[PDB]
C-alpha cells in the first residue's frame, strides 16, 4: 500500500503504477470531462 | 432542430438494436466485448 | 452534456474512448507525410532482399521543407558570454586538429618507414608503394602532405614518395615533426589567454537571467499590468462563483 | 478562499461518484497551505495512514509501511488502471516462479 | 565485460568545414577521457570494419550511395546539379573522407548489432555513428547514412520487435520515414516541435498501414529541465515497454538537447540526460547506445564518458584525470554540466495532456477490434 | 468575342489552378486519353450530324487549324512556372513523339478558354471568328458531359528531387 | 477564312515571347476567397484585415473579459492565451485537444475548434450568390455546409432573500455529502489500498476472473499466434 499513493514515476523496471490524465488548470486535479459526463447520482 | 431529434432516435434505436450481444467462440481475439467466457476454455484443459 | 449523452445513447466510458480519436480531423498518414507517384516507388536498391523489401517504407515520403513549415528558420539568439565561450572552443578546436592531424601522418609514415627498413636491403633499394601508401585512410595523408607543403610541391612530394619510399620517408617525417613542433609551441604560448577569457566567462554563460530578466521584471513592477490583474481577477471569481464571489478576496497574502 | 472550499467538495464529490479511488483522494492536498484542516481531518479519516506534520514543513501521509513523502511537483492525475497492475502481477510471478 | 565499444582510432580526423557545429573530434575526446579513467580493461575494445556499397545500399538507393562514393571537394563543382539532387552541399557539406567516415560509422552500427546477435554483448556502444536524419534518397542535417536503419535491419534478422528511442533535440526523421509502415520497429522519439529543423513530427504522425500506432512523437517547447522531461519520459517508455514488448532497444544518446548547446534550446543536466539512459538499461534488454547530435564539445565528450562508465558498471570519479585536452574543461575541471535558468515553457497541463494521448494510442493497438 | 464556359468547367480549372500551384501537384504526361483522339472523337461525332459539304469542309479545316496550334502552342503560353522541369523531362524523353500525343484535355481546355484573349490581337473576318467560337463551345459541352471518361481523377504529389529542382 | 485565322494565330505566337499561364480574369474572380498573387500563384484571400503575436491578453477593446473559454481561466495559470480571429473567444493554448507547441503566426487568421467549418468538405461559392430562403420546413438535402444563419417581465424583486436560502442549500447539500462519504472512509481505504495485492493472489494461484483473461488476451496479440495451441496460462513468453 505505499507504493500506491504517489505513484506516477515508474520506480525503475517496471510497468507504470497509475494512469494519468489531463486536469486543466483546475486547483482539484479530477475536473475534467470525467467529471463532466459522469452520473452524480419534451426532454 | 425537429430533424436532429428525429434522425438521432432513429440512429439511437439502431445502435440498441445491435448492442443485444450473445456470440459463442473458440479461438477468435476480437474485442474487449462483454460475453468473452470463451478464454476460459483453451486456457483451462493445459492449466 | 449529460442530456446530450443521453439523447445519443453514448456511455461516458465510450466517450472517453472515442474523444481523442474523433475531435480533431487529421490525414490518416499524419499532417507531415504523403504519398509518392507508382513510378519513383521502385527505385534500385541493389543490397536489398525481400525481407528488407517486405520491412521498409516506400511508399509514403515526409515533409523536410516543402510544407507551410520549411525548417527553423529561428536562430536561438545567445548571449554575449555563450559566444565568447563558443569562439575560444573555436579556437581551440582549430590548433588541436592541425597538429593531431600532423602527427598521425607523422605516425602512419613512421609505421610504414619500420615496416620498410625491417625489410632488407635489396628490396630495401628496389621497393616501391602504390597510390596511397596502402593506408585504409589516405584523406589525412594526402590532406596533411598538402598543407604541410603547399598547394604546387605536393604533388612533387607524393610523387617522390610513391617513386622513391626508402629515401623519401625521412626527409618528409623531419619536415612533418619541425612543423609540428612549430605549431606546439605556439599553442603552449596562447593558452594563458584563453584560460582568462574562460574563467571571465563561464559562469555568466549559465547565468542567462542575468541579460533576459530585467525586460520581464519591469512588467511585474510596473503599476497598469496589477490593476488589470486585480480586475482580470475579479472577474474569474465572478463567472466561477456566482452566488458567492461577494465575499470573497482577490488577494490572500500571508505574513509569518 | 472559493477556490479551495470548492476544490475541497469537489474532490469529495469525485471519491464519492468513484473518479478518484482513495489513493488520489488523499493525494490531491495541493491545497495544503494550511495545517489546521489536515489535523481536523485526522479524527476522521483511518487507514493507519493519518497525516503526519512535523516542522507544515514536511507533509509526509502514514501507511502501514512507512509512509510516503509528499512529491514536489502536484498531485499529478493518478487515476487507477487495472490492466496495468495486472500486466506487473504477471511479471512478477514469472520472475519468482523462474 | 558485457559492453562491446567500439572506436576506430582515425574517426576523429575528419572535418567537415571552416565553423561547423558537427566535429567528429568529440569520439576522440571521449575515448581520451575513457582510456585515461581506465575503463580501457572493462570495456571490449574492436576496431570496426568498414561498410560497403552492399551494405549501405540497404536502406539507401545505388545512385545515391555511388555519388557519396564518387564525390570530391575538387569535382563538386562539375557535380553540382546532382549535389542540389541529392541536399549535399550546404548544411551536409562534401569534404575530404565523406564516404571513409560514413563506412566507419556503418560499420560500427552493423557490429553492434552483429555483436547483439552472436550474444557475446549485451550492451553495445558505438558513439560515431547515430546519423538519424538521413533519407532514403538525400543526405540531411549533417548526416548521410542511416546506420540506425542498419543496426535495426541486422538487429530483425534474429529479434522479432526492436524499440528506437530518440532524445536528441531533433526528430528522428530518417529512421521514422524508414519504419514508418511496420509494426516490428516502433520509434519514439522526443523533440522540440514548432519552428525547428526536422518540420516533422506532429502527436499526430502515428503510422499508416501495418504500422499504425508504432511511431510515438513527443513534442515539447522551449527550456524543458531535468523533473519535466522525467515527468514525461518514464511513463511513455514503461507504457511502450509494457503494450509493445520489445526485445532490443536501439538509444540514440544524442546531446544537444544538455544546457548550452550551440543549436540546442533544452535545459538537461548530466543527470537528467542519464537519468534516461539508467531507466532503459533497467529492464535488462539487449542495447545499442549510439551516438548522435551534440555541438559543444566539452559537455558532449564528459557526458558521454559518465554515460559510457554508468553502462558499464563503474561509478566513475568526479575530478577529470590527466588527458590531453585538459584544458578544454573549464575553470573547475570536473564531470559535470550543470543547468541554466532560461525559464521554463512546459506546462503540467501541456506535459499531462500529450502523455494521455500517447497512452490512449498505445493502448488503442490492443484494445479497439480487429 | 466572348465563351460560354460551364460552371462545372470553371471549378475544374481553378482546382488545378489550386493544386498545380499552391499544393505542388503534377498531372501525369503520358495519358490514356490523347489530345488527338479526343479531337478525332468529337470530329467524328460532329461530322456524323453535320448537313452540308460546305460545313463539312469548314469544321475539317477548323479541326485541323486546332490540332497544329495546339502542337505549335503548349510549350510557350500554356503551363504554370511549377510545370515546366516536367516539360522538359518529358523532351527529354521521348524527343520524337510530339506534344498532340503526349499531352491532354486538361491543357486543351486552357486553350480553349484562352482563345478569347488571341481572337482579340487576332483580326480575321467574323465570319470565320464566330464559326470557330461556336465550335470551341460544342467542344466544351461535348467535354463536360463526357467527363467521366477524358478528365483525370487524381493528381500527383511531386517527388522532393523534383521540388529541388524546379524551386521557382 | 478560318485558315487565315490559323495563319495569324502562328505569326503572332512564333512573333511574340513565351510567358506563363493565367486564366481569364472571369474565371479568377468568378469565386468568393480565391485571389492571383505576385508571381501567378493561387492564395486565399482570407488573412488578417488589419496588417510576432501578443502573448498575454488581458483587457479586450471592448471591456470583455479574457477568459479561457474551457477553463474559465484568466490567461496567468498559463503564460498564453489565443484570441480567435472569427467569434468572441479566447483558448489557451494548452486547452486544445491536440494542445498546440507554438502559437500560429500573426499573419494568418486563427480559427477556433468551435467552428462547423472544420468538418465540412470544402466549397465555393460564385461571388453572386444571392442567399436563398429555402422554405420546405423538413427533409432539406443541403449538403451539410451551406446552410447561412438560420434567420426568423421587469421584475425590480431587490432582495436577498432567495440568496439566503440559496447559500444554506447549498450548504445543507455539502453537509450531507461529506457525512456519506467520510462514512464510507475505512472501507474506501480496504478496497482501493490493497487493491493492488489480490490482483497478485489471483494471478499466482492462477484463478480465471475477466481481468486475468483480458491480459492473456493482451500478450496473444503482443506474440501474434496464427493457429498452434496456447501454451498454458503462465507460459506464454514475454516475460
Ligand atoms: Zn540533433
Ligand atoms: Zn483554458
Ligand atoms: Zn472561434
Amino acid at each position: 500500500p505505499s507504493s500506491i499513493f504517489f505513484g506516477s514515476k515508474p520506480p525503475l523496471g517496471s510497468f507504470p503504477l497509475r494512469g494519468i490524465q489531463s486536469s486543466q488548470f483546475t486547483l482539484s486535479n479530477i475536473s475534467d470531462l470525467l467529471s463532466q459526463s459522469r452520473p452524480d447520482n419534451n426532454e | 432542430i425537429k430533424d436532429f431529434l428525429y434522425a438521432i432516435g432513429i440512429e439511437a434505436k439502431k445502435f440498441n438494436n445491435e448492442r443485444k450481444k450473445r456470440e459463442l467462440e473458440v479461438i477468435p481475439p476480437d474485442v474487449k466485448s462483454a460475453l468473452l467466457p470463451a478464454r476460459t476454455h483453451p486456457n483451462l484443459p493445459i492449466a | 452534456w449529460r442530456s446530450f449523452l443521453s439523447l445519443t445513447s453514448l456511455s461516458p466510458e465510450e466517450f472517453l474512448s472515442v474523444y481523442n480519436s474523433a475531435c480533431s480531423d487529421f490525414p490518416e498518414c499524419g499532417p507531415s507525410y504523403r504519398l509518392l507517384p507508382v513510378e519513383e516507388r521502385n527505385i534500385s536498391c541493389s543490397g536489398r532482399d525481400d525481407f528488407a523489401w517486405g520491412i521498409l517504407n516506400d511508399d509514403w515520403v515526409s515533409h523536410p521543407t516543402w510544407a507551410s513549415e520549411e525548417s527553423g528558420f529561428i536562430v536561438q539568439r545567445k548571449t554575449p558570454y555563450e559566444e565568447a565561450m563558443t569562439k575560444l572552443e573555436e579556437e581551440r578546436y582549430e590548433f588541436d586538429r592541425h597538429i593531431e592531424a600532423t602527427s598521425w601522418t607523422i605516425k602512419s609514415l613512421k609505421k610504414i618507414q619500420n615496416r620498410i627498413n625491417e625489410l632488407p636491403e635489396e628490396e630495401r633499394e628496389t621497393y616501391t608503394l602504390e597510390e596511397g601508401l596502402g593506408l585504409p585512410s589516405k584523406s589525412i595523408y594526402k590532406k596533411t602532405i598538402k598543407l604541410v607543403y603547399t598547394s604546387e610541391h605536393a604533388e612533387e612530394m607524393f610523387k617522390a614518395l610513391e617513386r622513391m619510399p626508402c629515401l623519401t620517408l625521412p626527409l618528409v617525417i623531419s619536415r612533418l615533426e619541425e612543423k609540428n613542433e612549430e605549431w606546439k609551441s605556439v599553442k603552449r604560448s596562447l593558452q594563458p589567454g584563453w584560460r582568462s577569457i574562460e574563467f571571465k566567462n563561464y559562469d555568466k554563460s549559465l547565468d542567462s537571467q542575468c541579460v533576459y530578466f530585467k525586460a520581464r521584471d519591469k512588467k511585474n513592477v510596473s503599476s497598469k499590468f496589477l490593476l488589470a490583474e486585480a480586475d482580470i481577477l475579479r472577474s474569474q471569481a465572478k463567472l466561477h462563483f456566482p452566488l458567492r464571489s461577494r465575499s470573497a478576496f482577490e488577494f490572500s497574502f500571508v505574513y509569518d | 478562499r472559493p477556490y479551495v472550499y470548492s476544490a475541497f467538495m469537489d474532490v469529495v464529490k469525485a471519491l464519492h461518484n468513484e473518479i478518484v479511488d482513495f489513493p488520489g483522494f488523499i493525494e490531491r492536498i495541493s491545497v495544503i497551505l494550511r495545517d489546521y484542516p489536515d489535523l481536523l481531518e485526522y479524527l476522521n479519516i483511518f487507514l493507519p495512514s493519518s497525516y503526519k506534520y512535523l516542522l507544515a514543513n514536511f507533509t509526509l501521509q502514514f501507511t502501514t509501511p512507512s509512509g510516503p513523502v509528499s512529491t514536489p511537483s502536484t498531485y499529478v492525475a493518478t487515476y487507477n488502471d487495472l490492466p496495468c497492475t495486472y500486466h506487473r502481477a504477471i511479471g512478477f510471478v514469472s520472475r519468482v516462479r523462474r | 565485460k558485457k559492453v562491446s565499444y567500439f572506436y576506430d582510432e582515425d574517426v576523429g580526423n575528419y572535418h567537415y568545414g571552416p565553423q561547423h557545429p558537427m566535429k567528429p573530434h568529440r569520439v576522440r575526446m571521449v575515448h581520451n577521457l575513457v582510456v585515461n579513467y581506465n575503463l580501457y580493461e572493462k570495456l571490449n575494445v574492436i576496431t570496426p570494419v568498414r561498410a560497403t556499397r552492399n551494405d549501405m545500399t540497404r536502406c539507401h538507393t545505388d545512385e545515391y550511395i555511388e555519388f557519396l562514393w564518387r564525390v570530391t571537394p575538387d569535382t563538386m563543382e562539375k557535380f553540382q546539379p546532382h549535389q542540389l539532387k541529392f541536399n549535399v552541399g550546404d548544411d551536409c557539406p562534401v569534404f575530404d573522407g565523406l564516404y571513409e567516415f560514413c563506412s566507419i560509422s556503418a560499420g560500427g552500427s552493423i557490429g553492434a548489432a552483429q555483436e547483439l546477435n552472436s550474444g557475446n554483448a549485451e550492451i553495445a556502444i558505438n558513439w560515431a555513428g547515430g546519423l538519424h536524419h538521413a533519407k532514403k534518397r538525400e543526405a540531411s542535417g549533417f548526416c548521410y547514412v542511416n546506420d540506425i536503419a542498419l543496426a535495426a535491419l541486422e538487429l530483425l534478422k534474429y529479434h522479432q520487435r526492436v524499440l528506437y528511442i530518440d532524445i536528441d533535440v531533433h526528430h528522428g526523421d530518417g529512421v521514422e520515414e524508414f519504419f514508418y509502415t511496420t509494426d516490428r520497429v516502433m520509434t519514439c522519439s522526443f523533440h522540440k516541435f514548432g519552428e525547428y529543423f526536422p518540420g516533422t513530427g506532429h502527436i499526430k504522425d502515428t503510422g499508416i498501414g501495418t504500422g499504425k500506432n508504432y511511431a510515438v512523437n513527443v513534442p515539447l517547447r522551449d527550456g524543458i529541465d531535468d523533473e519535466s522531461y522525467e515527468s514525461v519520459f518514464k511513463p511513455v517508455i514503461s507504457h511502450i515497454m509494457q503494450w509493445f514488448r520489445p526485445e532490443a532497444v536501439i538509444l540514440q544518446c544524442g546531446t544537444d538537447s544538455l544546457a548550452g548547446d550551440r543549436l540546442g534550446c533544452f535545459n538537461l543536466s548530466m543527470k537528467g540526460h542519464s537519468m534516461c539512459v539508467d531507466f532503459v538499461k533497467s529492464f535488462n534488454l539487449p542495447m545499442i547506445c549510439v551516438g548522435g547530435g551534440g555541438y559543444t564539445v566539452r559537455n558532449v565528450a564528459r557526458v558521454w564518458t559518465y554515460e559510457t562508465g554508468l553502462l558499464a558498471g563503474e561509478e566513475l570519479d568526479e575530478n577529470l584525470p590527466y588527458n590531453d585536452y585538459l584544458q578544454y574543461y573549464g575553470p573547475d575541471y570536473k564531470l559535470n554540466v550543470l543547468s541554466n535558468n532560461m525559464e521554463n515553457h512546459n506546462t503540467r497541463q501541456y506535459l499531462d495532456s500529450i502523455t494521455s494521448e500517447i497512452i490512449e494510442n498505445l493502448r488503442n493497438l490492443s484494445f479497439a477490434p480487429s | 468575342h466572348k465563351i460560354s464556359v460551364p460552371d462545372v468547367l470553371k471549378l475544374w480549372l481553378v482546382d488545378d489552378w489550386e493544386n498545380i500551384t499552391k499544393n505542388q501537384q503534377l498531372i501525369a504526361i503520358p495519358r490514356n486519353p490523347t489530345v488527338r483522339a479526343a479531337i478525332a472523337a468529337f470530329r467524328e461525332s460532329k461530322i456524323s450530324h453535320l448537313n452540308n459539304e460546305i460545313d463539312v469542309d469548314v469544321f475539317e479545316q477548323a479541326m485541323a487549324g486546332l490540332v497544329i496550334y495546339f502542337n505549335k502552342c503548349l510549350g510557350n503560353m500554356l503551363l504554370y512556372r511549377f510545370e515546366r522541369q516536367q516539360y522538359l523531362e518529358i523532351r527529354q524523353q521521348y524527343p520524337d513523339t510530339e506534344m498532340c500525343d503526349l499531352y491532354g484535355v486538361e491543357h486543351l481546355i486552357r486553350l480553349f478558354v484562352s482563345l478569347p484573349e488571341l481572337i482579340d490581337r487576332t483580326n480575321m473576318d467574323s465570319q470565320s471568328i464566330e464559326c470557330l467560337l461556336n465550335y470551341i463551345e460544342e467542344f466544351l459541352k461535348y467535354l463536360v458531359l463526357h467527363k467521366d471518361e477524358y478528365f483525370i481523377k487524381e493528381y500527383q504529389n511531386a517527388p522532393p528531387n523534383y521540388r529541388s529542382l524546379v524551386g521557382v | 477564312t478560318m485558315v487565315d485565322v490559323w495563319m495569324q494565330l502562328c505569326t503572332y505566337i512564333d512573333s511574340h515571347n513565351p510567358i506563363q499561364f493565367h486564366l481569364p480574369h472571369s474565371i479568377s474572380s468568378f469565386f468568393r476567397g480565391v485571389g492571383s498573387g505576385v508571381m501567378g500563384e493561387y492564395i486565399e484571400t482570407d488573412v488578417l484585415k488589419h496588417l510576432e503575436r501578443d502573448p498575454l491578453l488581458l483587457k479586450s477593446k471592448s471591456g470583455t473579459p479574457i477568459l479561457c473559454f474551457r477553463c474559465h481561466k484568466s490567461a496567468l495559470v498559463s503564460q498564453s492565451i489565443l484570441a480567435c480571429d472569427y467569434c468572441n473567444s479566447y483558448w489557451h493554448p494548452d486547452c486544445l485537444n491536440p494542445p498546440l507547441a507554438t502559437l500560429p503566426s500573426n499573419l494568418r487568421k486563427w480559427k477556433c475548434p468551435n467552428h462547423s467549418d472544420h468538418v465540412t468538405p470544402r466549397y465555393r461559392l460564385p461571388e453572386k450568390a444571392k442567399v436563398i430562403r429555402v422554405g420546405l420546413p423538413r427533409g432539406f438535402k443541403n449538403k451539410g455546409n451551406i446552410v447561412i444563419d438560420e434567420n426568423e417581465k421587469p421584475f425590480k424583486l431587490n432582495f436577498l432573500e432567495q440568496i439566503r436560502d440559496n447559500v444554506i442549500n447549498l450548504r445543507k447539500m455539502v453537509e450531507q455529502d461529506e457525512q456519506l462519504c467520510i462514512e464510507t472512509f475505512s472501507k474506501f481505504d480496504f478496497y482501493a489500498t490493497r487493491d493492488c495485492e489480490l490482483p497478485l493472489r489471483i494471478l499466482c494461484d492462477v484463478a480465471n476472473d475477466n481481468l486475468e483473461n483480458d491480459d492473456y488476451v493482451l500478450a496473444l496479440r503482443d506474440l501474434l499466434r496464427i493457429s498452434k495451441w496456447d501454451p498454458n496460462q503462465p507460459v506464454p513468453a514475454p516475460f
